């Protein structure tokens, strides 16, 4: 688990690794407090 | 007044990813990464 | 088809040699043979 | 119960006589 | 009165 | 098939019935050994408690 | 006390190193040497 | 001036991921030393290191050789770890028991081999007052690891040296009885008992309180 | 007594393809029953000796550390003072599958348990396989698929295991039926000392045999060989069995004496087991002589390939000794005595190779996602196997690199391009909290400090902070060894946290009648059965 926490660090931390992305492009103010879905419900509609 | 043949049990058991697809998920092939197992329910004493 | 043909290659003299050294051995080590599971046998359901 | 209690000693030997295997005897 | 193993 | 499976076969069995034989004869010879160390050992606690009998014997 | 003396069987290597008196085709490609040696490697 | 002081976090930093990084135990010191500083952080480097090696659950032998490799180097990193030995001799007291078995065995890996000079060991005293729990169990530790590198016969040549005698005073004492004789319980307690050879209770009449 | 089709396939590992068996649903629930109980009961009416493994209370690294163990523990193992030899031999006996013999195998199983569960068995393997269009009966031979399969192979080769020992050895081996010996440990040291087959192990099919002979023993054996196939060109040194990884002056010549040791021993092992039932290959054996021209032993077990060096060898320096080295001690003097240098064995690397080929042909038509799945499984299962012998290894770090550079080859063909700028670490290595691919690393990735700026909006104005300008030193990738404990020390602390344990159990039932979770919690993550 430890890995997880030491590769943050390692690349630069949180703030740094959501630069990266379109993070500040959705109009969240900060990171704490989301959350992914794992699929819309498109996905497991035409799943079968 | 029939109590009946009693059922057993299964023996025990930032947030979220992007995800494997649907189709490609086929049945959970993405756990828990870093450790294996579902985690044991831990008993106080003996 | 060729051990059907060809006959058991383990000769009667080995297989009455293997199985002698097997007695032997378990003579000697006083093993009491496995009984089938009875009907009650409590461990039954903990083993299913 | 005793018959748990017993079942779970047996376990918990198993897994001392898996633990101390090489050593003391 | 020897065998002949498969392989042989 | 062949012949040798039957000629096979047959050992076995014989040889089972055989090991069967020789186990029962060597445990009821056991037993015997067994039986009669027990009377042995009777006899000499026998004769220790004729001995404490003589030694009470000595107490009075 | 010789230390092989209580060994079931003794002897059952004769003639086994025999194999090599000529290099031999068979004109069966499913039993030939060469089939059996890869079929022998390969699954296992 | 830094009071938030993130050039020394920082530092901390990089060493921290450049040990937790690497795979052999000469990765970890090419890298380290390939590492660029200002003109005085290595005791920093010696702190960080240590207390890297502490917070591991089960020591590693990584580590270990790792120290011993900045040993074998000038006499700067050798000083700074007998430094950084007495400074965690003397500060012993809020550490928890598995740092300091990992401590102890760090170090008993740098005594063991060469790293040190085995001269420092002037630090450890053997009185009642002045030794807690916690430095009772870092010496069983570090002697138990002593004993497991070299042996019995290598230490007891080590220590029968008359050359280390006026450095062993403060742990083989021959002036005050009550004191030996507790290291007499101790090291009978800890199996040491070969060790405890060179004292002679009877010769000793300074002491003569019963005939 | 008569049962359905079992369908067969093979499964492709690249390199060997086994076949695999599909049962009928509810014989495969009476199979497991009766799998269970078997294993139940031969467990409490002891049917299986110590040599018997894979065992219930070893890992494989463990095992092989017991075996290191068991080596470094006999009498005088290390002396070659009178010219006497060691000579450990691993094989693996083939075939044995293929030629059980039914009726015999249903004699034996009628011995050790009930007629009707023997029955059961012996029919069960005599089924109808099927693939595809075609099918036969199994007649000769065993099937490998059913549940019960290794209990009766187990067994089957409890029977091998006699037959190439002799009942004598093995009744010494094991030790006597009220109190059996541990693993590779005697009653005392004259039972140790009398016969030369000194250790023995069978991992299923696998033996591990350790020999010691003194110098007349050696003579005659070697004498009984020469006069049995004698061969006077020295043509014996060629086709011997000896390992090249292990460097350009670890390993030494081969002498006349050693490979005729060698040859002798293997003829010997392979004149004990009956053609007819199963047999040792030279091709798949390897034979290692300790003697007083080379101080080497050589072995490899579960897949680390093991070299030991005694202590009394470099008295004088002959070799470094500097590596991921298990150390040895001997439980008599209780100090340090040899020296296990630890590789991972060239079929293994292979073996993760084959593993990470098999991922990126399975899944073309797959995620990103899925790829960092089943990469981060793999390498997990890699280094959490063989923890030392993978940092010591050198090959093996070469795959690795190799390995993970496709698995991002993978997915930037996936996005469209191979751009090596398009790709900073943060893309691949970024938990997947972040949004990242979550992949864990096992290769020295730098990361270059252009990776650790990042802007923020202020209403007075914005600021563009640069992280790491007081460094001109690059923040690297975590390395996933360094986060796994090595198999060494987490053996020792398994040791001493059981022992402690039996210590507070005591004082403890002398108190207290149950163990509390606080006094056990500095003990808590300890252990090889985990407290």
């Amino acid at each position: 688990n430890a890995y997880r926490t030491d590769v943050i660090q390692a690349l630069g931390g949180v703030e740094t690794i959501l630069e990266h992305t379109l993070f500040k492009a959705t109009g969240f103010p900060s990171w704490e407090g989301l959350f992914w879905e794992k699929s819309s419900g498109f996905e497991a509609s035409m799943q079968f | 007044g029939y109590a009946g043949e009693t059922g057993l049990t299964p023996l025990s058991k930032p947030r979220g990813s992007i995800g494997v697809g649907i189709l490609n998920d086929t049945g959970s092939d993405d756990e828990d990464p870093y450790e294996l197992g579902p985690k044991i329910s831990y008993n106080r004493v003996i | 088809h060729n051990h059907m043909k060809d006959g058991p290659y383990v000769s009667s003299e080995e297989a009455v040699a293997i199985y002698t050294t097997t007695v032997h051995w378990l003579e000697a080590r006083k093993f009491s043979p496995i009984p089938f599971p009875s009907v009650s046998y409590k461990h039954d359901t903990k083993i299913l | 119960d005793d018959s748990e209690a017993e079942e779970r000693a047996a376990y918990e030997e198993a897994q001392v006589r898996a633990a101390m295997d090489g050593l003391r005897g | 009165n020897a065998v002949i193993l498969h392989e042989d | 098939i062949n012949d040798k499976f039957a000629q096979f076969s047959e050992a076995l069995f014989m040889a089972d019935r055989h090991a069967r034989e020789e186990v029962r004869q060597r445990a009821m010879m056991q037993q015997r050994l067994a039986e009669k160390e027990r009377q042995q050992k009777e006899e000499h606690l026998r004769q220790l408690a004729q001995q404490a009998r003589a030694e009470r014997a000595a107490a009075a | 006390r010789r230390w092989d003396e209580d060994v079931v069987f003794k002897n059952q290597a004769r003639g086994t190193e025999d194999k090599g008196k000529r290099k031999e085709f068979v004109n069966d490609l499913l039993r030939s040497d060469f089939h059996k040696r890869f079929m022998s490697k390969y699954v296992r | 001036r830094d009071q938030t002081n993130a050039d020394l976090v920082n530092l901390r930093r990089t060493i921290y991921l450049t040990i937790q990084s690497s795979a052999d135990p000469e990765e970890a010191a090419h890298k380290l030393m390939k590492l660029k500083l200002p003109p005085g952080q290595e005791p920093e480097l010696v702190s960080m290191i240590i207390e890297s090696c502490a917070q591991e659950k089960v020591y590693s032998k990584f580590m270990g050789l790792l120290g011993e490799k900045f040993a074998r180097l000038n006499r700067m990193w050798m000083e700074l770890y007998e430094e950084a030995f007495t400074k965690y001799y003397n500060t012993i007291h809020r550490y928890e028991t598995n740092k300091l078995r990992n401590i102890a065995r760090f170090f008993g890996h740098l005594l063991s081999y060469d790293a040190i000079g085995w001269h420092v060991l002037s630090v450890i005293q053997l009185t009642e007052e002045e030794t807690t729990a916690a430095s009772r169990i870092f010496i069983r530790f570090l002697f138990e690891d002593i004993q497991e590198n070299l042996g019995t016969a290598k230490l007891k040549a080590r220590l029968g040296d008359e050359a280390l005698q006026p450095y062993l005073e403060g742990i083989f004492r021959h002036d005050t009885r009550r004191n030996v004789t507790f290291a007499i319980n101790y090291f009978t307690a800890i199996k040491m008992g070969y060790l405890t050879d060179e004292m002679h209770p009877g010769r000793h009449h300074g002491r003569g309180l019963g005939p | 007594r008569a049962f359905k089709e079992v369908g067969i396939d093979m499964n492709d590992n690249y390199s060997t393809i086994n076949p695999v068996y599909d049962v009928e649903p509810i014989e495969k629930i009476s199979d497991a029953y009766l799998d269970q109980y078997l294993w139940y009961q031969a467990d409490q009416r002891h049917l299986f000796p110590n040599w018997v493994k894979p065992s219930d209370s070893e890992v494989p690294p463990l095992l092989v550390y017991k075996w290191c163990q068991g080596i470094n523990n006999l009498d005088k193992v290390w002396d070659t003072s009178n010219g006497e030899c060691n000579v450990i031999i691993e094989t693996q006996l083939s075939k044995v599958y293929e030629k059980i013999e039914l009726t015999l195998l249903n004699s034996l199983l009628r011995l050790i348990m009930d007629h009707n569960l023997a029955d059961y068995i012996t029919a069960k393997n005599n089924v109808t396989l099927t693939y595809k269009d075609m099918s036969h009966v199994n007649s000769y031979g065993m099937i490998r698929g059913l549940q019960f399969s290794a209990f009766v192979f187990q067994y089957y080769g409890l029977i091998l295991d006699l037959l190439i020992l002799g009942p004598q050895r093995a009744a010494e081996i094991a030790g006597p039926p009220q109190s059996p010996n541990d693993f590779l440990q005697f009653q005392d040291r004259d039972t140790e000392t009398r016969h030369p087959i000194r250790l023995y192990t069978r991992y299923i099919d696998k033996i591990w045999v350790f020999l010691r002979f003194t110098a007349e023993e050696s003579r005659d054996l070697i004498q009984r060989f020469l006069t049995e196939q004698p061969d006077p060109n020295f043509e014996n040194v060629i086709g011997f069995k000896s390992k090249k990884c292990w460097p350009r002056d670890s390993r030494m010549r081969l002498m006349r004496h050693d490979v005729n040791l060698g040859r002798a021993v293997f003829w010997d092992l392979k004149n004990r087991l009956p053609r007819s039932v199963t047999t040792i290959e030279w091709d798949d054996t390897f034979v290692s002589v300790y003697s007083k021209d080379n101080p080497n032993l050589l072995f490899s077990m579960c897949g680390f390939e093991v070299r030991i060096l005694p202590k009394c060898r470099n008295q004088n320096d002959e070799f470094p000794v500097k590596d991921s080295v298990w150390s040895l001690v001997d439980n008599s003097t209780k100090e340090r005595t040899a020296h296990a240098f630890l590789q991972v064995t060239e079929e293994d690397i292979q073996k993760f190779n084959n593993r990470i080929r098999q991922i990126l042909m399975s899944s073309g038509s797959t995620t990103f996602t899925k790829i960092a799945n089943k990469w981060n499984t793999a390498l997990i299962a890699l280094f959490t196997y063989y923890r030392e012998a993978a940092v010591s290894t050198v090959n093996l770090l070469d795959t690795i690199v190799k390995c993970e550079t496709k698995i991002q080859t993978r997915v930037k063909i996936g996005l469209n391009s191979k751009m090596p700028s398009r790709f900073p670490p943060a893309v691949f290595y970024t938990p997947k909290e972040l949004g990242g691919l979550g992949m864990l690393s096992g290769s020295h990735i730098l990361i270059p400090a252009s990776d650790k700026r990042w802007c923020k909006q202020t209403d007075v104005g914005i600021t563009h902070f640069r992280a790491g300008m007081s460094h001109d030193e690059e923040t690297l990738i975590p390395n996933i060894a360094r986060y796994i404990i090595p198999w060494e020390a987490e053996f020792i602390d398994s040791q001493r946290v059981w022992t402690e344990y039996s210590q507070k159990r005591l004082e403890a039932q002398q108190q207290n009648r149950r163990l509390t979770l606080e006094d056990l919690e500095d003990s808590w993550d300890r252990g090889l059965p985990r407290i």
